[PDB]
């Protein structure tokens, strides 16, 4: 019996569900008429979003109202979903991480570095559409545990102390300002010191 | 005497609204996540009414493409009547904010946060006047009145969360329109 | 003839003005009509504090020092303008490790916001400046502005004892704040 295993926004602009494999077609409603419970409506594009999906484009995609889902395995309703699509919203990671070493102790033993990224492309932050916050996390490549920092709201922020002799890798994901979101980490950026 | 940049009121108007957005937020995953499971849930966005909130009766944009085609008066004064909305209703949230384990949900500090905000926008559609006609359902419709305890109280908080996103939301696009440089 | 110290807000909700040396103040608040001090006790002698119910953000304010009717001096300004934090709290540090040679050490110094940013959550930024030095030394060492309650200090020598203090401001807005207790830092001689 095929399940849903998520729908998600990247962008607050349109948005995507996807399923197991194990016909299947989706039919969804959305709260742009009262009288929505019953005029259900199938997947608008069952491809774009990749296998056992369905792509909601912009002209099929509203936040703040509710959109109800079902799949159908040979007619037969196996799964049902209700949900908004702010409710939804888990951005992209960001790009162009980079970094710039701030300080040198004397001692030669602790650096300090200037992490840097560029967030998602498709995040409509310019026209203030989206507001995106950052977790930045990093660990010596032979550590077990990553050690993340506060919620960071800008592009950029130092990381303190790193000793030079260890090698060190950084990850950085993003988060629609109050949201359920939390999106896949960057690519790690490996820093070694000079 | 010395007038308030334009940008330290946007700023301020953006903590409000962020502040208010987080607590609306926050109090309402923490009450969900106890006394909401998936199938209630599901229930009451389908259900008679009950997914409706009475602030709906203020036309708002739905999505980007249509915010965006709005001016920047209409965003504040339908961002005005939103705050006005909640002045009244949130003395129905006092239970569920004393039982709150979240800092700042309370029904005064709330209250507070929303008649603050509510000068603010005030505020900025004074010095925001920039031709859109002061004409229309928007600037010709008042605030909306509001009307098993649990799903009251369920729905009330869904919708305080869902239009104070609006606002914060709302005000942000008018931000980056006015003050150049807050956003890229 | 009696004029003023100064009108500082500590946490952007509320306010209070102060002045030197019958002084009256009266206040309007220029979006003539002047209402006078609302409260002049609890901010001691020679003071008039605005609650939250008096203080906007939203609005410039104005004041006269009338001094038997007349007026003796006058200001204009808004909260955003006088808003002066609270220095930082609890400052303590760590020594991370000290150099082969033996003659420098790396420490960390932390703190704690004041009290007030706590309850202003969301309202309040605050970004701080440390400053320090080797106790017998003239100038400040000064580093640039961090938003957190931590930082490190490098390079100090453990043949010296140190004094580091630390002061906030609001971000971008108002102006600095008074510095913290001097924390003094002695680096201990290790085998």
């Amino acid at each position: 019996e095929p399940k849903f295993t998520k729908c998600r926004s990247p962008e607050r602009e349109t948005f995507s569900c996807h399923w197991t494999d194990e016909p299947i077609q989706l039919f969804y409603t959305r709260r742009n008429t009262q009288e929505w419970t019953q005029e259900w409506k199938e997947c608008p594009d069952y491809v774009s979003a990749g296998e056992n999906s369905c792509y909601f484009n912009s002209s099929f995609t509203s936040i703040w109202i509710p959109y109800c889902i079902k799949l159908t395995s040979n007619g037969g309703t196996v799964d049902e979903k209700c949900f908004s699509v702010d409710e939804i919203v888990q951005p992209d990671p960001p790009i162009a991480l980079n970094w710039t070493l701030l300080n040198v102790s004397l001692t030669g033993i602790h650096a300090d570095i200037q992490v840097r990224w560029e967030a998602p492309r498709n995040a409509d932050i310019q026209k203030g559409w989206m507001v995106l916050e950052y977790e930045l996390q990093y660990k010596e490549v032979n550590e077990t545990k990553w050690k993340m920092m506060d919620p960071i709201l800008t592009t950029s922020v130092p990381v303190y102390s790193l000793k030079v002799d260890k090698e060190y890798e950084v990850r950085v994901r993003s988060k629609q300002r109050n949201s359920g979101n939390y999106g896949e980490f960057s690519e790690v950026l490996y820093v070694t010191l000079p | 005497f010395p007038t308030i940049p334009l940008s330290r009121l946007f700023d301020n108007a953006m903590l409000r609204a962020h502040r208010l957005h987080q607590l609306a937020f926050d109090t309402y995953q923490e009450f969900e996540e106890a006394y909401i499971p998936k199938e209630q849930k599901y229930s009451f966005l389908q259900n008679p009414q009950t997914s409706l909130c009475f602030s709906e009766s203020i036309p708002t944009p739905s999505n980007r493409e249509e915010t965006q085609q709005k001016s920047n008066l209409e965003l504040l004064r339908i961002s005005l009547l939103l705050i006005q909305s909640w002045l009244e209703p949130v003395q129905f949230l006092r239970s569920v904010f004393a039982n709150s384990l979240v800092y700042g949900a309370s029904d005064s500090n709330v209250y507070d946060l929303l008649k603050d905000l509510e000068e603010g926008i005030q505020t900025l559609m004074g010095r925001l006047e920039d031709g859109s006609p002061r004409t229309g359902q928007i600037f010709k419709q008042t605030y909306s009145k509001f009307d098993d305890a649990l799903l009251k109280n369920y729905g009330l908080l869904y919708c305080f969360r869902k239009d104070m996103d609006k606002v914060e939301t709302f005000l942000r696009i008018v931000q980056c329109r006015s003050v150049e440089g807050s956003c890229g």
